[PDB]
RNA sequence: UCUCAUGGAGAGUUCGAUCCUGGCUCAGGAUGAACGCUGGCGGCAUGCUUAACACAUGCAAGUCGGACGGGAAGUGGUGUUUCCAGUGGCGGACGGGUGAGUAACGCGUAAGAACCUGCCCUUGGGAGGGGAACAACAGCUGGAAACGGCUGCUAAUACCCCGUAGGCUGAGAAGCAAAAGGAGGAAUCCGCCCGAGGAGGGGCUCGCGUCUGAUUAGCUAGUUGGUGAGGUAAUAGCUUACCAAGGCGAUGAUCAGUAGCUGGUCCGAGAGGAUGAUCAGCCACACUGGGACUGAGACACGGCCCAGACUCCUACGGGAGGCAGCAGUGGGGAAUUUUCCGCAAUGGGCGAAAGCCUGACGGAGCAAUGCCGCGUGGAGGCAGAAGGCCCACGGGUCGUGAACUUCUUUUCCCGGAGAAGAAGCAAUGACGGUAUCCGGGGAAUAAGCAUCGGCUAACUCUGUGCCAGCAGCCGCGGUAAGACAGAGGAUGCAAGCGUUAUCCGGAAUGAUUGGGCGUAAAGCGUCUGUAGGUGGCUUUUUAAGUCCGCCGUCAAAUCCCAGGGCUCAACCCUGGACAG
């Protein structure tokens, strides 16, 4: 199914996640329908753009763990 | 999107009419203009398009191995009938 | 005895299994349905009136549906399928009749 | 010229011609000497040249010219061979490689050692 | 003198000289590069292009005891709890590898209508009553092994029947079809069956774009269409019978040859040329060929069946196998790495969860393969000495260079402390006691390689004498060689420097922008003319080109602009856009 979840990026030791909405069975960094959040543990920077999450869970999209617990934080899932 | 006018070669098969669709394309290398042409087979039932006619040709359904084509009334074109002289 | 091949020998078994299910799934169909085309050449090629041999025909025909759709739910024939063989039974049930003469659509 | 003649392909480029077909597209090839022997040069240069027949990995056989001062090469030995051309030479289109292989290195040269494959006196 | 431009260089060589046409050659960039000499460090990348040739060993896909019957470890015993083959459930169709085949709707792009869809949401109804088996187990038995054979035996979310069904067949009449329980003390949870939607993933169909060959010219008969019967998840010569004679083709069919394609990469003033490694999407393949089965999904890399070729085991009667998965060995080759650590991060699979498995991935190691940063000292140093070399013997030059005196410690060495990366309950880090930070020594641990005739920056001397040798082209070398070899000196780059190979450039040298054809290569011997291309003036029409506005899209990464982050840069991240 569709999921929204972490695409693994930047470089060896300083990671970066995109957080993106795309089905389940392409590979980790592979294609995608739309580009939602940003994300990072390093510079603690997280931010993300609501309407796109609400409009993929309206529609289905499950969340894994950790995607999960940062749309907590931003209380996503209270609007819901 | 925009359906291709062309000519009736050949009309003897049944339910069926072979249009010349000619198109003018930009020559990729050297810009002038060219003309292509290719042909179809075009599926008519009624069978009332004779040779020389000048048809619309639409898209559906196939039909066959070939015909995709659906025969259809000329869409507009410049009447051929004489008008006044002012 | 330990053995160990999960995925391979399993599901070569369960293959096998099932596919003896499905086989005799099938076989009912190509048979009811072969009884009931017996009864619509023995009926189109002699003369009977039809309210009084439709009624063998249509203890045959009811059968084969039931063949048809438990297979279809059983699983072995997917449902678009049996739309076809259904289809294809009331063809041969209306072409028999109009060469006898009972029932003619024209518009 | 005319333009309706350009779009029937009047244009067609003259592909690159290699200079030693003999590597197949390769920086070096290794072979077998097959005969190692002197030949003179195109006048008015007269010398002795040291050239040796050799036949490659890629089958073919070869002429090709042994640089420096002096070498040890002889039959049966099995060298490495580079592109490049001799002017002088009709027909010799290759070196000789020299410190790699069986190939030495020149003796006592000083200047411009890696050409010829030589160490570094201390 | 506003605006636009950040961009286009030549040189040698035919002659006794000249001008020209014309080729050859050089200066520049780039590598998945290799080889030679030399080599201190760090940052981010990269690493079988050849034989889609063989493969020893170990690991790369399982999970669920909360579907189920058993038996085996303990415990005193069915209070506790573990493991486990077996039946069932989903997953093994994703992830990983490679580019052989494929000139095709395979790919890119844009459209369409006749479809499918497990898991995930949204929603409308339901889950009655029975019965029969089969493994496991038991006994007997055949086998060296692999794996079997009889007879009993048994549970289920596993099989079968009956009842009911807003669905299916059908003009209708009518006809036909479903279920499964398991957790919990209950509430309730995870499920099950039938419809109806949604999103995503797939199947098809069509326009356009999609290599070289005419010393390949006719090719095609289920071939191009029609009906009738079949078949497919769905349209269709997908199949078959009959009817008709079409379909494609000099704008290049057919045949042969080469090739995975595209985002992109390299080059170019631009127009465009060459190419498709890493990175991302799609196709195709899995020892060589062919089948199907299971299933929402395959004609299935670590599944089945057969044939073939090849390897192994055998007690010779028979079996086992498929690295183009990660490493690793042989072989081929100029050439391309450790039989390493870990599930901690991200991503997958199964599960109620605990959790388990993940050679995907995260990391380490090896290698100047490449791009980028830093170092190998800083300041002063009689103008006196040793030495090399040149010298008209006056002196010049290596040379402020060294020696020598002070300052500094990035790097080196010896000790200390020491992360973020981990996500909101604590816990949990493979990297790693690494990155970084503080102290103590001490100029201490660290420069080579090409070239010096012209293009081309940089010159003299000894040694050789058409010899030995050099050379990218012109060409040097027969006694004083600025062109060979040595020395000293200088120049260029610098942890690299050269040589060879490949591609674009310069090349206006295949020319649209941008060439020519009286004598330099080049006007058919001359007409007639079919296709084809262009075609006088005036008014109107239409709007195919053309032009302008607005919308959709042309994935992300790359290039361009603007900021931000690793001390800087390379690299990474955000936002945005011209082109077309
Ligand atoms: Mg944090
Ligand atoms: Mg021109
Ligand atoms: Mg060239
Ligand atoms: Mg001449
Ligand atoms: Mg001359
Ligand atoms: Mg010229
Ligand atoms: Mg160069
Ligand atoms: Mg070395
Ligand atoms: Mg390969
Ligand atoms: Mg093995
Ligand atoms: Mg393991
Ligand atoms: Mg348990
Ligand atoms: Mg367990
Ligand atoms: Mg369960
Ligand atoms: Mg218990
Ligand atoms: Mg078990
Ligand atoms: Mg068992
Ligand atoms: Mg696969
Ligand atoms: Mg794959
Ligand atoms: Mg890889
Ligand atoms: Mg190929
Ligand atoms: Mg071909
Ligand atoms: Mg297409
Ligand atoms: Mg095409
Ligand atoms: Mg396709
Ligand atoms: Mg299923
Ligand atoms: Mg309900
Ligand atoms: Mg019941
Ligand atoms: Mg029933
Ligand atoms: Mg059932
Ligand atoms: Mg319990
Ligand atoms: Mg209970
Ligand atoms: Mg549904
Ligand atoms: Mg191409
Ligand atoms: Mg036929
Ligand atoms: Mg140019
Ligand atoms: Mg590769
Ligand atoms: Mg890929
Ligand atoms: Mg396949
Ligand atoms: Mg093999
Ligand atoms: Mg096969
Ligand atoms: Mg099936
Ligand atoms: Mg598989
Ligand atoms: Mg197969
Ligand atoms: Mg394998
Ligand atoms: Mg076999
Ligand atoms: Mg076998
Ligand atoms: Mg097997
Ligand atoms: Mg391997
Ligand atoms: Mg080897
Ligand atoms: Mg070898
Ligand atoms: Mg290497
Ligand atoms: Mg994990
Ligand atoms: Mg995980
Ligand atoms: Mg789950
Ligand atoms: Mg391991
Ligand atoms: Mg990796
Ligand atoms: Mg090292
Ligand atoms: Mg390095
Ligand atoms: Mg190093
Ligand atoms: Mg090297
Ligand atoms: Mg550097
Ligand atoms: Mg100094
Ligand atoms: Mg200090
Ligand atoms: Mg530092
Ligand atoms: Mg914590
Ligand atoms: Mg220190
Ligand atoms: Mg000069
Ligand atoms: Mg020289
Ligand atoms: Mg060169
Ligand atoms: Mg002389
Ligand atoms: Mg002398
Ligand atoms: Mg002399
Ligand atoms: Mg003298
Ligand atoms: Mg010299
Ligand atoms: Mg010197
Ligand atoms: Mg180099
Ligand atoms: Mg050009
Ligand atoms: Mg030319
Ligand atoms: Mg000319
Ligand atoms: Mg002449
Ligand atoms: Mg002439
Ligand atoms: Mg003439
Ligand atoms: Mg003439
Ligand atoms: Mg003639
Ligand atoms: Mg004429
Ligand atoms: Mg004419
Ligand atoms: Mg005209
Ligand atoms: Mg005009
Ligand atoms: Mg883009
Ligand atoms: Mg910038
Ligand atoms: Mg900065
Ligand atoms: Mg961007
Ligand atoms: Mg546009």
């Amino acid at each position: 199914m569709v999921k929204l979840r972490l695409k693994r990026c930047g470089r060896k030791q300083r990671a970066v996640y995109r957080i993106v909405a795309i089905d389940v069975r392409s590979r980790r960094e592979g294609r995608d329908l739309q580009k939602v959040g940003f994300y990072d543990p390093i510079k603690s920077q997280t931010y993300l753009n609501v309407p796109a999450i609400l409009d993929f869970l309206e529609k289905g999209a499950q969340p894994t763990e950790t995607v999960y617990d940062i749309l907590k934080r931003a209380e996503v899932f209270k609007e819901f | 999107m925009r359906s291709m006018q062309g000519k009736v070669i050949c009309a003897t098969n049944d339910k069926t009419v072979n249009v010349e669709v000619v198109r003018l394309a930009p020559h990729p290398k050297y810009k002038r203009r060219v003309r292509k042409k290719k042909k179809y087979q075009a599926h008519d039932p009624d069978n009332q398009f004779k040779v020389g006619d000048w048809v619309q040709l639409d898209k559906c359904r196939p039909i066959s191995k070939t015909k995709t084509f659906l025969a259809v009334a000329p869409e507009g074109r410049q009447s051929s009938a004489t008008r006044p002289k002012p | 005895t330990l053995k160990k091949a999960d995925s391979a020998a399993k599901r070569t078994r369960q293959a096998e299994t099932r596919r003896l299910r499905n086989k005799a799934r099938k076989s009912e169909v190509k048979t009811r349905m072969r009884k009931v085309f017996e009864a619509l050449d023995a009926l189109k090629k002699k003369s009977g009136a039809s309210t009084e041999e439709l009624v063998p025909i249509d203890n045959l025909i009811a059968e084969a549906y039931s063949a048809i759709d438990k297979a279809v739910v059983k699983g072995t024939l997917h449902r678009n399928t049996a739309a076809r063989r259904k289809s294809r039974l009331a063809r041969n049930k209306k072409v028999v009749e109009i060469h006898h003469g009972w029932y003619t659509p024209s518009l | 010229p005319t333009i309706k003649q350009l779009i029937r392909n009047t244009r067609q480029p003259i592909r690159n011609v290699t200079k030693s077909p003999a590597l197949r597209g390769c920086p070096q090839r290794r072979g077998t000497c097959t005969r190692v022997y002197t030949i003179t040069p195109k006048k008015p240069n007269s010398a002795l040249r040291k050239v040796a027949r050799v036949r490659l990995t890629s089958g073919f056989e070869i002429t090709a010219y042994i640089p420096g001062i002096g070498h040890n090469l002889q039959e049966h030995s099995v060298v490495l061979v580079r592109g490049g051309r001799v002017k002088d030479l009709p027909g010799v289109r290759y070196h000789i490689v020299r410190g790699t292989l069986d190939a030495v290195g020149v003796k006592d040269r000083q200047q411009g050692r890696s050409k010829y494959g030589v160490k570094k006196p201390k």
